[PDB]
Order: structure tokens, then C-alpha cells, then sequence
């Protein structure tokens, strides 16, 4: 039921992983 | 209680989690929606596929930039009705809170 990879997204995970906090 | 439960019936959904499961190992299943009576932002996208090595507060930032929530504002991310901590992995936060079907289904509010 329309569950696909989104490449809008991609990036901001990748943005995310990077992004370490507290 | 979720609309997507509402949509589709539990033999659909736990063969949709079952096959997301089995094609991206590495991906978490998630069901995201906002409180009924809350007052922020609702976005059109509520399926996410979010890497398991992710922190719950890495996906708080996702999700804050996927809907452009202004920097002052809060956002409360609630899952079985409580807050995760931030710190937590999304691998752990699955296998202790994944739903029957096999989603894991998380709310969020602008006030809480």
C-alpha cells in the first residue's frame, strides 16, 4: 500500500546522522 | 486511535510490514500522525522508512525540517502515549514498541 523509498527525504536523514545532540 | 488502522484492515497491514521488513532490513517501518485537537502543522506524508540507526531525537530533526517548523516552536513526539528519550535508538525504541502488524506508530503535538 504505496510504502516506497522517498528521495525527498534521503538527504535529510543523511543530514540527520551527522547531527549529534545531547 | 490511528486512521490508518481505520483504512486497512490488520491482514493488509502486517503484509505490508512484513514485505518493508523483508526488502529494507535497515529501514524502521513508521506510521506518523498528528494529535486529533492539536493546533500545529499537518504535512501530507505519514509513511516514513527511517534508518535504524538513527536517534529518536536525529528523527524529531527530520521530521521538524520535512514539515518547516519555525525554531522557537516545540514539537512533542509521543509513542504509546509516552516520551521517548532523545538519546534512544530507533532500532530499540521498534522492537520494544512495534504494534502488532509490525508499524511503529508514533503521534505528535505542538502542545504537551
Amino acid at each position: 500500500l504505496q510504502f516506497e523509498i522517498d528521495d525527498e527525504m534521503e538527504p535529510l536523514y543523511n543530514q540527520a546522522k551527522q547531527m549529534r545532540y545531547g | 486511535r490511528s486512521q490508518f488502522k481505520d483504512d486497512f484492515s490488520f491482514e493488509k497491514r502486517k503484509t505490508e510490514s512484513q514485505r518493508i521488513r523483508e526488502k529494507y532490513p535497515d529501514r524502521i517501518p513508521v506510521i506518523c500522525e498528528k494529535v486529533d485537537k492539536s493546533d500545529i502543522a499537518a504535512i501530507d506524508k505519514k509513511k516514513y522508512l527511517v534508518p535504524s540507526d538513527l536517534t529518536v531525537g536525529q528523527f524529531v530533526y527530520v521530521i521538524r525540517k520535512r514539515i518547516k517548523l519555525s525554531p522557537e516552536k516545540a514539537i512533542f513526539i509521543f509513542i504509546d502515549e509516552i516520551l521517548p528519550p532523545t538519546a534512544a535508538l530507533m532500532s530499540t525504541i521498534y522492537e520494544e514498541h512495534k504494534s502488532e502488524d509490525g508499524f511503529l506508530y508514533i503521534t505528535y503535538s505542538g502542545e504537551n
